RNA sequence: AUCCUUAUGCACGGGAAAUACGCAUAUCAGUGAGGAUUCGUCCGAGAUUGUGUUUUUGCUGGUU
């Protein structure tokens, strides 16, 4: 189900196998926080870091090497 | 092409030959518009980096500096002329003129061998060398 | 390339300094004759040129902030591996 | 130090931490150890664990706070040690580690260090 | 006091390999690297990127 998500298929095809793993962990981190969180008050904020990292990290994989002096 | 620098006076030619003690000084004599003087300007530019450690390259135009036309006798679109310690070097490509170079060489690799051969033979004071591949038939 | 920068000669001939070794009526008439013949007797740029005018618009800050050296095939890595694979040889056993 | 995290509990002192981290590493070399959260969470579900060590100053702490509630159901002791960087070293890792679970082998060489430390840890859970 | 276990250090003796061993004012990385799957789940530490040397490194001896 995760494979069909947004944070994966918005990226080139080469970086898919690196982005499941990178996202699947942060899902479980997110899900562990949700259990922890009190029912009356639920606060997001953890997600913001975990998207920021993910989008920024996915860019870097795609970017590719700087060119080399011959 | 913009990789490789150009020499705008005959006085830039002569100092450039002198000041480079340890490396070949390779010069293409010919004029920008030419069909064949553009092609060589490519095959050199690609090679110039690989070779920076034993050879230095420059570009000169017969029209910009015509001072050198009679002494080295320059005819045709372009001539490649190799210098080491002010001594004009010389190689037989099987073509029937041992001075300079005329024809357009085909591969990057076969061009690097010739430079390397000239340098190695040259280092020993030898005035003639032999191009391993002899393109008399070609040109 | 320090000399390349400087720009000034002595009022000096090129051949001599290094130590160099080398390894009007008729004319007028000819010119006239030639003329009597001239009287008698690109695409790529067009394709593009039209784009080049299009460029004019772009700002000088943008001209600067242009990404510089992007490789998309990882050519360098593959080439190195190939050289390493092809380096030496070995002798075949008896 | 910094303000030790109020949710951190039991928090081992200085003298127990030396005794615990030493056991950790002593198990690392027999590969009876398991490092990290998920690796530790796996252990409890299977039922092989001896005790869990956690990092107290794990930032944010909520990411490991599920372990305590799982440990209490499987009846497995646990404690926090004051830094993650120290726990990273003991597991044989360059880099910070927030949790670790020693496991069971009852033929083991170190068996008697472990029962020693669990005995000490279960005291802290009052 | 003997004995036994693991880790690390110096070391005699015995082997195998150098297409192998490193290095970086550099990117991430148990807050999960990279894989396996009988599809239920299972292993858990390096992967990128640039680079140096690599039919050899130092050192002696014979014979001309
Ligand atoms: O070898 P040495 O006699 O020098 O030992 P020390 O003089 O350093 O002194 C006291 C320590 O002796 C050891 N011994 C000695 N014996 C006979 C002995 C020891 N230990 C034990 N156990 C503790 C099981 N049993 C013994 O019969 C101890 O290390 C003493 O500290």
């Amino acid at each position: 189900y995760l494979f069909a998500s947004d944070m994966i298929q918005k990226f080139p095809v080469s970086v898919h196998k690196q982005m499941l793993r990178m996202l699947c962990a942060k899902v479980s981190l997110a899900a562990r926080v949700d259990a922890g969180q009190k029912n009356g008050d639920r606060n997001t904020v953890l997600a913001h870091k975990w998207k920021a990292e993910l989008s920024k990290k996915a860019r870097k994989l795609s970017e590719a090497p700087s060119i080399s002096e011959t | 092409s913009v990789l490789l620098p150009q020499l705008r006076t005959g006085w830039h030619v002569d100092q450039a030959i002198v000041t480079e003690t340890k490396r070949l000084v390779v010069i293409r004599f010919g004029r920008k518009n030419d069909r064949q003087c553009m092609i060589m300007d490519e095959l050199l530019s690609s090679i110039a980096e690989r070779v920076r450690n034993f050879a230095v390259i420059y570009l000169c135009d017969i029209d910009e500096v015509s001072d050198f036309d009679e002494m080295y006798e320059l005819t045709d679109p372009m001539t490649v002329m190799f210098f080491y310690h002010n001594k004009h070097m010389m190689c037989d490509f099987g073509t029937g003129n041992n001075n300079k170079l005329n024809f357009i060489v085909d591969d990057k690799q076969e061009m690097i061998d010739i430079l390397e051969t000239i340098f190695r033979g040259a280092r020993k004071n030898k005035g003639l060398v032999v191009s391993p591949y002899d393109y008399n038939h070609k040109r | 390339p320090s000399f390349l920068d400087q720009e000034p000669p002595a009022g000096y001939v090129p051949g001599i300094g290094r130590g160099a070794t080398g390894f009007k009526t008729l004319e007028l008439k000819l010119a006239q004759k030639k003329k009597k013949r001239a009287n008698e007797k690109s695409n790529v740029k067009r394709q593009f040129a039209d784009l080049k005018e299009s460029l004019a618009a772009v700002t000088e800050s943008e001209w600067m902030d242009i990404p510089d050296a992007t490789d998309f095939t990882r050519r360098n890595k593959r080439n190195r591996i190939q050289e390493q694979l092809n380096r030496k040889t070995y002798a075949a056993p008896d | 130090m910094s303000a030790p995290n109020p949710k951190a509990f039991p928090l081992a002192d200085a003298a127990l931490t030396q005794q615990i981290l030493d056991v950790v590493q002593q198990a690392a070399n027999l590969r009876q150890l398991k490092k990290g959260a998920n690796e530790a969470t796996k252990t409890l579900n299977r039922g092989i664990s001896e005790f869990i060590i956690m990092a107290a100053d794990c930032e944010p702490i909520e990411i490991l706070l599920h372990l305590p509630l799982l440990c209490e159901d499987k009846n497995v002791p646990y404690v926090f040690v004051p830094s993650r960087v120290a726990l990273g070293r003991a597991c044989g890792v360059s880099r910070p580690v927030i949790a670790a679970s020693i496991t069971t082998n009852d033929a083991s060489a170190i068996k008697t260090q472990i029962y020693a430390v669990k005995d000490k840890i279960e005291t802290l859970l009052i």
